[PDB]
């Protein structure tokens, strides 16, 4: 039930951030 | 232009394991981060495990943790799903998948897993 | 659903030391004695170590014994196969297989294995 | 060159039996 | 002149696992076949395993042939024994001993394995 | 009453792998939580990464993720470390130990990496 | 950088490390 | 119930023979 990254579905925390997840798990 | 050819799955006793696997064409496979994800139906769309373009950081959703690996073999272009300790809860079609695309809408066949109770 | 991922093979020099893997999925791995089995180009497949179900009891091919050793962990779903003492007739493929099924000829993948000198 | 069992190839002596073939080696056949 | 001593029993729970060791000096040991005994009280002493001096061969008494796992070495002057799947049946002492002199009643202290059920 | 046998170092060049293995005896291996830590002359010690008991989580140091994999066999009383891309930063001794006992200061021998430029 | 570790294991502790959870997590007779 | 190797009480089938358990087991 919670909000997840709009591209691959993966779930957010009160912690990410989408700079961090965006460098992580998808390119430039 | 993607390719997602996945297969591996079947039927299976609560307890028991499948191995998934993807293999990948059509694009720089090693230039992406890839996920499996499930699909039961009536259900939300979960993304289950997901490996960075190098291997070097994996993602699980927690349901999963301790029982499945994710693991890419970016020589053969291909992506690998064990799965161990399979529950009921676990009985879905998976898929395989560019981060990147998902929002894109296109998917390959998936593999379909059921795991008795 | 018969998975079965063999890895470990490589090249060796003569004398020397190899452990083999095999992961299996799909089935009721403790149901089943396990074979590792080897083909070397040209010649036939043979059967080179067996393993009980509950490894209570072992077979070794006359060239092999005293040099490889099988053994099975039940808790991982894996076979492996020790190998000491290489000599260069022990180069081939090497291949892990449920006893019962063999007759049906669906093999994995394999690992090679090359002695030298 | 010796017979074998024809399900899982393992060599058969003198000393083997179908019978304690199958018991210690098989469980489906 | 032969030197052994044991270690690694304790209390464990059926189902668990036990790695036993010992020490051996005051001959050439890899001149040697080792062995692990156990001795229940009011018992027959058994003999549970045995690896010939190079470790190319092993023997299991039937009743724990793939729950144990004998091995050695050399350099170390070591033996070890792994035992899975613990039973009740399996509660003794342990003693480790080169073959040869087994009947010339010279026994280290031993180590106490006791399973629960 | 504890001992902490380790194995699998040696002298490598950068980019190059090596697998280390420590079998454990003397406590009820598959209760503990195990780390690989690492010491070299004259720096602080590093947990280098840890398995808990189940096998369910692990840890790594950041500049060891994505090279370096823990593993158990709780069947052999043996935790793993395999380490991949090794460069010249990985130098030092590695020694495996419960996690629970770090503070009491009783280590194995340790085995020795080098990895040269 | 150094930072305070658990001082058992020496595991590296952060921000949000807790007592609680590394303990729960960790640790078996502790 | 089985006789055993009088020096190492290894159990004897009646495969086994003097010679090659000597062999195997009391030599180098
Ligand atoms: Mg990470
Ligand atoms: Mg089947
Ligand atoms: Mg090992
Ligand atoms: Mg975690
Ligand atoms: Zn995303
Ligand atoms: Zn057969
Ligand atoms: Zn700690
Ligand atoms: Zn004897």
């Amino acid at each position: 039930d919670v909000y997840k990254c709009e591209i691959c579905k993966m779930p957010f925390s009160v912690y990410s951030t989408l700079e961090k997840h965006m460098k992580k798990w998808h390119s430039d | 232009r993607v390719q997602l050819v996945e297969s591996g799955g079947g039927l299976v006793q609560a307890g028991g394991s499948l191995r998934l696997s993807c293999a990948a064409s059509g694009f720089i496979f090693d230039s992406y981060a890839m996920g499996w994800y499930r699909q039961a139906p009536g259900k939300e769309m979960e993304l289950v495990a997901a490996i960075t373009s190098s291997g070097s950081s994996t993602y699980y959703a927690d349901s999963v943790k301790g029982r499945f690996t994710i693991s890419r073999d970016n020589a053969k272009n291909t992506v690998y799903l064990q799965m161990n300790s399979l529950k009921p809860e676990d009985t879905a079609v998976y898929y395989c998948a560019a981060l990147d695309y998902v929002i894109d809408g296109y998917w390959g066949q998936g593999t379909q897993v059921t795991v008795s109770s």
